[PDB]
RNA sequence: GGGAACUUUAAGGAUACUGCCAGUGACAAACUGGAGGAAGGCGGGGACGACGUCAAGUCAUCAUGGCCCUUACGGCCAGGGCUACACACGUGCUACAAUGGUCGGUACAAAGGGUUGCUACACAGCGAUGUGAUGCUAAUCUCAAAAAGCCGAUCGUAGUCCGGAUUGGAGUCUGCAACUCGACUCCAUGAAGUCGGAAUCGCUAGUAAUCGCGGAUCAGAAUGCCGCGGUGAAUACGUUCCCG
């Protein structure tokens, strides 16, 4: 009943998508099953800037960034399995979190 | 038996419809209970009015989101889609009848500089 | 700004810093209901005998770059002036121009 | 009816009646007719004369008009006297609770006055 | 619109007389978008009349409107057929405001009795509108 | 105002000067800037000079003072009229 | 327990092109109507601002040529002011009521925020709130009650059971500290106002109107600003007149 749960949070969704597909492909290569990926709900922050130096309140520009979850469980884990997840290697922009 | 969606502001309705003899329930509630206005009601037996057959046939519906009216449509929209499942035949009559078509207008988004989606505010020359 | 006001709010955080702990030591005591009446008055007294500095509320957020103080975006630690150009040329990551 | 000095109309419930007289309100009114007894729907046309001086003894038990007009302003000219801000706002008939002057005072300053 | 011709809008028949013309007198009617007072209002007097003189609401409703109807605005201008009922139906909701009932239905219903029969203060509406158009 | 809990406010230098006064019985005014102190019964028949700004103002204490601020009987605006 | 159907979540795809039919146009561009289709002629909305104009705005975000001050035009502190008040204007909010006010019962959202934070629940208080205590680093727990709506009772056109300004008294919370100069709660008070002159503003559809909800700034302090959904209209014959 040792289940592994990964989340991934990211601020770019291709990025993330190519994390998560490259972590189910190596636990499928060492041969225990997965579920996922489920993507979870994103979340959205909108900011307003004022453009002009002195004034000018309808001169604004409206920015926004964006974080992605993913959500990806691993049941029945291999020896293996456990030492492959620690020895792939660590992309940038995407932040992993192991919870046994 | 057959199934249907239907969609209307933001509202989505499930629709059940087997065959049976009038029984109409809606989130575990009677038509009356769920629905305090009575042009709601009409607006959600129009189809099967429309067919002469609302003695014929048993419908489960569960509905979320929106207001009464978006329930309302949206109930209506998926009776449609539930009765073409369940005939193809009798696509025509109810396309005649304007049911068939997804109502797509939605809340037009507030606007930077305005008010409103379209209310500006007060101008004065001087 | 002037050099003196970042000076000096460079002065008031580190005179929060000094005296952070011995203030939640005192407030604590207040909140205290098992201490003595008498007790609870003391700190109360020993709590205002602090130096105004050591209070957080005379502190004000300044740019980090500029030294601002309106406009601050505690998120990013830029005033709006700074916040556009370090965006428009592509030094934060994850923002981008919004439209929905 | 007569109560507390004034005639409170007859052909209303009892609780919109008692709120004639200065210095109760609507809850002071609800207040007085539950500990009497009676139904705050009655009108006081159909009010025997036991329930009325029951109403009276209860409406005693509060300052209603004169001792209530007097008190007010006792302590306005209190303050007056004494010369606090609060005084001096009175003194000059303006805003008291810190609201602006520079427009939107005219409840305390009455109608505009030409130049 | 200087190039264009913009194509009248068209509104759906009321879910319980299918009838356009008690549709679009309920718009006239509703404020602010409480359709649902409108209905009641609108229904509840219709009912009254109904329970009044047993005559079909439908056929009753448009004769009043016919005789309500001017031919005329108001200095003479000539109008199109619309603006015969837009302004009919406008004078029609008038009258039973000032009207004294203690439910606007019920209001309104006393307001169609008696302009049915010509003692209508929207009828007077039209008496003077006429009036004034044999000035011209 | 200030919640009955935590009791009133008084500037400890104010109340020194004040209680020092008391036990002795001086009479020339207590010189302050702290318009914030509100005023204790032990503040009565005493001439404090508050300032208001730009010069200290003398106030003698009475009984009805007792539980306003000290900044009260100081104003600071000057008008005379348009 | 279980299922992977449906809703949803969120990545990738398909689809619309005058494609088909009937007339027009010119023998074209285009224009008119019909079928199928979720959608038909640019389906709706957003971002994107050509060559140029106004010695337009910003030396107080910042940088910078020149000029000026140097025991002071630099720097440190406490108190006060930016909140004044015979008046005039701009932008708003709340009303003048019955398509309404109050009371009782009962339904239906979207988006967004939360670890020096949001708090289930119990107790205390009329209430703002306080004490104990539980979950949550969140599609998991929480802010949170949507409001207008529907059913019933009452009020019966009154300056009123409309309106809620101003003032007296008593409190809570944040904060070293609410006098000048905070927000909120309770009791009392109950102003103008009965639809607004000459004149003038916004809006062509899920729009106007109306109803509630959230956020940035922020110890505390929105009727402003930026967003979200609910209910949901009327009218356009035309280019003389006014403006660009």
């Amino acid at each position: 009943n040792q289940r592994i749960r990964i989340r991934l949070k990211s601020f770019d969704h291709r990025l993330i998508d190519q994390s998560a597909q490259e972590i189910v492909e190596t636990a499928k290569r060492t041969g225990a099953q997965v579920c996922g990926p489920i993507p979870m709900p994103t979340r959205i922050e909108r900011f307003n800037v004022l453009t002009s130096p002195h004034v000018n309140k309808d001169a604004r520009d409206q920015y926004e960034i964006r974080t992605y979850k993913r959500l990806i469980d691993i049941v029945q884990p291999t020896d293996k399995t456990v030492d492959a997840l620690m020895k792939l290697d660590l992309a940038a922009g995407v932040d992993v979190q192991i919870a046994l | 038996t057959n199934y249907g969606t239907g969609r209307r502001k933001t509202a989505t309705a499930r629709v059940f419809l087997s065959a049976g003899t009038g029984k109409l329930v809606i989130n575990n509630r009677t038509l009356e209970q769920y629905f305090g206005r009575e042009t709601a009601r009409m607006v959600v037996r129009q189809p099967l009015e429309l067919l002469e057959a609302t003695e014929k046939y048993d419908l489960y519906i569960t509905v979320k989101g929106g207001g009464i009216g978006g329930q309302a449509g949206a109930i209506r929209h998926g009776i449609t889609r539930a009765l073409i499942a369940a005939d193809e035949t009798l696509k025509p009559v109810l396309r005649q009848a304007g049911f068939v078509t997804r109502d797509a207008r939605e809340v037009e988004r507030k606007k930077l500089g305005l008010r409103k989606a379209r209310k500006r505010p007060q101008f004065s020359k001087r | 700004a002037k050099k003196g006001m970042i000076n000096r709010e460079l002065k008031r955080e580190k005179t929060v810093a000094k005296y952070a702990a011995k203030r939640a030591e005192l407030k604590a005591t207040i909140a205290n209901v098992n201490a003595s009446d008498e007790e609870r008055f003391e700190a109360m007294l020993k709590l205002q005998a602090l130096p105004r500095n050591a209070s957080p509320v005379r502190l004000r957020n300044r740019c980090g770059l500029t030294g601002r103080p309106h406009g601050y975006f505690r998120k990013f630690g830029l005033s709006r002036n700074k916040l556009r150009d370090t965006v428009m040329q592509g030094d934060v990551p994850g923002v981008v121009k919004a439209s929905w | 009816a007569r109560i507390a000095g004034v005639n409170i109309p007859d052909n209303k419930h009892a609780v919109i009646s008692l709120t004639y007289i200065f210095g109760i309100g609507r809850h002071t009114a609800k207040n007085i007719l539950a500990a009497v007894g009676i139904t705050e729907t009655t009108k006081i046309r159909e009010l025997d004369d036991a329930q009325l001086d029951a109403i009276r003894a209860e409406v005693a038990k509060v300052p209603t008009e004169g001792d209530l007009r007097r008190e007010i302003s006792m302590n306005i000219k209190r303050l007056m006297d004494l010369g606090c801000y609060r005084g001096l706002r009175h003194r000059r008939s303006l805003p008291v609770r810190g609201q602006r002057t520079k427009t939107n005072a005219r409840t305390r300053k009455g109608p505009r006055k030409p130049i | 619109p200087r190039r264009r011709v913009v194509a009248a809008r068209e509104i759906l028949p009321d879910p319980k007389f299918s009838s356009q013309t008690i549709a679009k007198f309920m718009n006239h009617v509703m404020q602010d978008g409480k359709k649902s007072i409108a209905e009641s209002i609108v229904y509840g007097a219709l009912e009254r009349v109904q329970e009044k003189n047993k005559v079909d609401p439908v056929e009753f409703f448009e004769t009043t409107l016919e005789k309500v109807r001017p031919m005329v605005e108001v200095v003479p201008m000539e109008v199109r057929p619309s603006r015969r009922t837009a302004l009919a139906m406008r004078w029609l909701v008038d009258a039973a405001a000032k009207r004294s009932e203690k439910t606007m239905a019920l209001r309104l219903a006393g307001e169609l009795l008696d302009a049915a029969e010509g003692k209508g203060a929207a009828i007077k509406k039209r008496e003077d509108v006429h009036r004034m158009a044999e000035a011209n | 105002p200030r919640s009955l809990k935590k009791g009133p406010f008084v500037d400890a230098h104010l109340f020194a000067k004040v209680e020092a006064a008391v036990a002795s019985n001086s009479r020339k005014p207590i010189k302050t800037w702290s318009r914030r102190s509100m005023i204790l019964p032990d503040f009565v028949g005493l001439t404090i000079s508050v300032h208001n700004g730009r010069n200290h103002v003398p106030v003698i204490v009475t009984e009805h003072m007792v539980g306003h601020k000290l900044g009260e009987f100081a104003p600071t605006r000057t008008y005379r009229g348009h």
